């Protein structure tokens, strides 16, 4: 709600500061990660599918930064 | 002057095609602007007005239920109902409760209750929009030649504000002594509104995308409240819990103030407290030259006795702004300034106030010079060449060309399309050069949007990556494609 | 009683090992067991208390801002301070405005100024721990016979209620005429506690996860606030904007209520208000027999005239519960009741009451059978055969194995280990079954916890595929793995 | 905040309903659905970066489902 779906990539980009100087742009990968590492038990998971779907180094790491990144 | 030391800045060393200056300029900017004559000048608008908009929606975040109740009918025969369900001014819910034989009911088994409530909201906030007619913008122009009024002096009188509304088109500025600058505003590309949502909030607000304004959840009024209260929604917040079976009641579920403001998280700030100037903005348009004449080229270029009143700052490579105090040699006149290279005469340093004047055997005026990169003499006053004061900068050429690829890339990558509006006149280069970045940007670059910068950059690497590795020239096309452009704008954009 | 028509439900035909009954009890349950003798019983267990606990905690969401002063001291000679921040009870932050020349500073390039304010917390919600020592359930087990109190008088006197602390350990329940019922209750591994953060809110509450609670966000407090207001963060909320560059103040961003809920949704709902008693539990025990008999067994199995009182309903294949009203023939006694097929006497009707007994000669009693699938017949009473009274149900055997399998399943994988409590006994399967689900539950299904269901079943789906087009056996390990499970959870959870 | 990192999976699931019924569950991908609605243009990049990155049809399939969710 006033929770999601926060009017960010509109598109109105303006050279001065906008409502949240940087904060809420780190804090948001700063979350995931206390998620992370709070259940390795997830992180373990994910790599794991990973490893075996796909084949291509490159696919491998990519799913599974998404899966990661996928579960708040 | 009202711009000296106000980081973003620019400059333009051009008037081109007779008069034909082409400018750019967004609050914090400031842009300053010199010619092979006319007393250059420092642009800045400010306040940028809007009156007259209308109320476009009435979200409230602060909403309280009221005498709620409740019906129930027994298994099967009859979807309870109740005469409150009539007054939409509430709000209902059909639900199946275990209505049992000993309940004190029928033929148990499973059946039908729901749940009503008059619903009352409390503080809403309000949308706003702004037809572009009454977005009244306002520019302040001015000269140098300083005084005690100085640097910045803000608050005081100096080229005055001539206010523009495209309510009207071009605007003359009567300029003291100078003449009448003209300009060409196109407030009418500039922000964009009608495609912009103002927004108040509890005494506060954000300019915001039309769209994403007519989306968040919320229960909603229309644009004619005046006593309403028939919320479309009401869903979006009161919520009725059923635990495991029985019972089933409604609640509040809190207001949500804060929530918003966190949501909103990508709007400027801006005001509607004193008759909302949005500032923020960013017009363009044509500073058209001519009729704009520099005030000595008449009397004599005086010499005299003249102290100094103050050393030398420089931010923006270059700035090197000097206050001086003339005395003795009295009347009005011009002053002999240089900026020549350590003793043996070859001077070369560009000049910004395009010569002072003293004016009042006082009036501690300030030149402000661009000193080469090495070490610079400003040799200031004939005679027995009574000044000579050495300095030293910084302006090591290629720091400069480079510090200037970037904060201009910049300028590039914020306006977009009307970034090449920054160099007047066209000819192939910027006129074609914005012919192209306009639908090349309004495109791709610009037709993936809404996707938080985060994601962004994370394709461009996946994408620089399905390039990098590519197969035969096309390559080359898909990395600058990632690089810059997209991997740039990521490591930038974020306003 | 107590039961009849809860859609939550489950019976235990079984007393095995002399008295060794195995039952697990959630609120909205009711577990009923019968038995080769003894007045079947109906246990329901509500009210389960807590007292005593403590304040662990107590993120605020109604912060407001007061005194705010600021300072700057210049271009790079000072990182700007001053007294205020030295009351913790402040907050503040040291930032770089343009200060120059003409600002009235010193030498213009940029400089240090911070902002600072009195931070009052308005409203904090507060969290809160109980040692398992002060969970106080209440157990209300009853029998049967019926009366005016009737099914689920809930709001009377029958069986009594019977409070287990785990503050005691097994707890005896003087039955009126039959005995006293012993029951074991492990309250010590049931909600587990001080694993869980009570959490008033506002005026409503939720019992929590330990870590989530002491994560989320926001100023938090200690346990001994009693006047402290060094709310360790703040910085969770107020937030100085500092638009483009000079001026650079603070503010509130706004209450955080609804915003709180929202957030919180998974929780379970509570109190906090009348003694906080969190329902939601689920406790088990063994309910142990013996002591435990049933009423007649001595009164002749009486004959006469008996009418009856409504006609019969059946939630959960078989709830054949009938009202009756004997007459004529006087003095409390038995009442000869079967379940018979069809004319054809070859009977075959399970009895869930156990023999009634009328005893006022008015006293309106009602049995509770299970009658067979297709047709049935309920010969109640002897002599002229007085009454017979032609049903039908829709028992159908196999539709019974199923909704079984499932409605099982459910009870499973909601408590998890526990489950394998419901079979009362062990002897390889259910004990060794739990055993293992015990432990390869905790493990994997429960070791990859936290993450939404949405996301939980779409790795059920990415792995049945990484298995289903395996290579070699192990597959259908991987499919299962996949399917039910995982997959299923998903298809389930949720709460 | 009080909008992100919601006490959900943690584990202590109860067969009586919890805070939000089922209400917010469903909810979620029925923002998502309205974003990715909105900007078709990102469904368009997301799927074809996809096409191209991976190859085993399903893999395909997979990190375009992702990529779609991955961005709010
Ligand atoms: C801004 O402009 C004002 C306008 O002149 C300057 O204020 C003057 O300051 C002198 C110094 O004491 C006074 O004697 C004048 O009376 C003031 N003018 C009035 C009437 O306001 C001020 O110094 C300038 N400061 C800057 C650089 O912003
Ligand atoms: C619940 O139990 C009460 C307790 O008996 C029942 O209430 C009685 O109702 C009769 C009918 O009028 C009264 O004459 C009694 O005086 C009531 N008892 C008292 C003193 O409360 C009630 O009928 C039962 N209802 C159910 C099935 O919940
Ligand atoms: C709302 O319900 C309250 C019940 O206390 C009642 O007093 C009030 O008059 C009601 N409002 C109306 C006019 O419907
Ligand atoms: C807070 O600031 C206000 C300024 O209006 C002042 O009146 C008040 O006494 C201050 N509180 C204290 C005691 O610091």
């Amino acid at each position: 709600s006033v929770a999601l779906v926060p009017h960010v990539g509109m598109g109105l980009e303006t050279a001065t500061e906008t409502w949240m100087s940087s904060e809420g742009a780190w804090k948001h990968a700063q979350r995931i990660e206390t998620w992370i590492l709070r259940h390795p038990g997830f992180t373990i998971m994910a790599a794991i599918l990973a490893y075996t779907i796909g084949t291509t180094h490159f696919q491998r790491a990519l799913i599974f930064i998404l899966l990661t990144a996928v579960a708040p | 002057m009202r711009c000296i030391g106000i980081s973003n800045r620019d400059f333009v060393e051009g008037v081109s095609g007779g008069s034909w200056v082409d400018i750019v300029l967004e609050h914090g900017s400031c842009v300053t602007t010199m010619a092979k004559n006319k007393p250059t000048l420092d642009f800045e608008l400010i306040e940028t007005e809007a009156k007259q908009p209308a109320t476009l929606r009435k979200y409230c975040i602060e909403a309280k239920l009221t005498n709620t109740t409740t019906d129930s009918r027994c298994p099967t025969q009859g979807e309870p109902s109740l005469n409150e369900e009539q007054d939409k001014r509430f709000v209902c819910k059909h639900s199946m409760v275990d209505r049992g034989w000993g309940n004190g009911c029928g033929l148990f088994g499973k059946g039908g209750i729901v749940t009503c409530a008059m619903f009352t909201c409390k503080k809403n906030m309000k949308g706003k929009v702004v037809q572009p007619e009454n977005l009244e913008y306002t520019i302040v122009i001015t000269p140098h030649s300083g005084e005690e009024h100085a640097v910045g002096n803000d608050t005081g009188k100096h080229g005055k504000e001539i206010k523009i509304t495209p309510q009207s088109s071009i605007t003359e500025a009567e300029l003291t002594g100078y003449g009448t600058v003209t300009m060409e505003c196109s407030p009418r590309t500039g922000l964009d509104f009608n495609e912009m949502v103002l927004l108040q909030m509890e005494n506060k607000a954000w300019l915001v995308h039309r769209q994403w304004f007519l989306d968040l959840p919320l229960p909603w009024l229309p644009g004619a409240d005046t006593q309403g209260s028939n919320w479309i929604q009401k869903e979006t917040l009161v919520t009725f819990k059923n635990p495991h079976a029985k019972k089933q009641d409604v609640v509040v579920l809190g207001s949500q103030e804060g929530a918003m403001h966190t949501a909103l998280t990508g709007a400027t700030e801006i005001q509607m407290s004193s008759g909302n100037l949005l500032f923020t903005g960013h017009l363009k348009c044509r500073l058209r030259m001519d009729k704009l004449q520099l005030k000595g080229m008449s009397y004599s270029m005086c010499t005299g006795k003249f102290k100094v009143v103050k050393e030398i700052a420089e931010t923006q490579h270059g700035t090197i702004v000097i206050r001086v105090q003339y005395e003795g040699d009295g009347s009005p006149c011009k002053i002999p300034f240089e900026i020549m290279d350590l003793e043996k005469r070859h001077v070369l340093g560009r000049l910004i106030t395009v010569n002072p004047i003293v004016t009042e055997k006082d009036s501690p005026v300030n030149i402000e010079a661009e000193p080469p990169f090495g070490d610079s003499y400003i040799i200031i006053g004939v005679e027995p060449g009574q000044l000579k004061l050495n300095w030293f900068k910084k302006g090591s050429s290629i720091g400069q060309m480079i510090e200037t690829t970037m904060r201009g890339a910049k300028r590039m990558a914020i306006l977009g399309d009307t970034a090449w509006d920054f160099g007047s006149l066209g000819g192939v280069f910027t006129s074609i050069g914005k012919a192209l970045h306009q639908v090349f940007g309004a495109i791709y670059g610009a037709a993936f949007s809404g996707v938080s910068w985060i994601m962004k950059i994370l394709i461009g690497v996946i994408i620089t990556w399905i390039g990098m590795n590519s197969r035969s020239t096309s390559l080359s096309v898909s990395l600058v494609l990632v690089g810059v452009v997209t991997l740039y704008l990521g490591v930038m954009v974020q306003a």
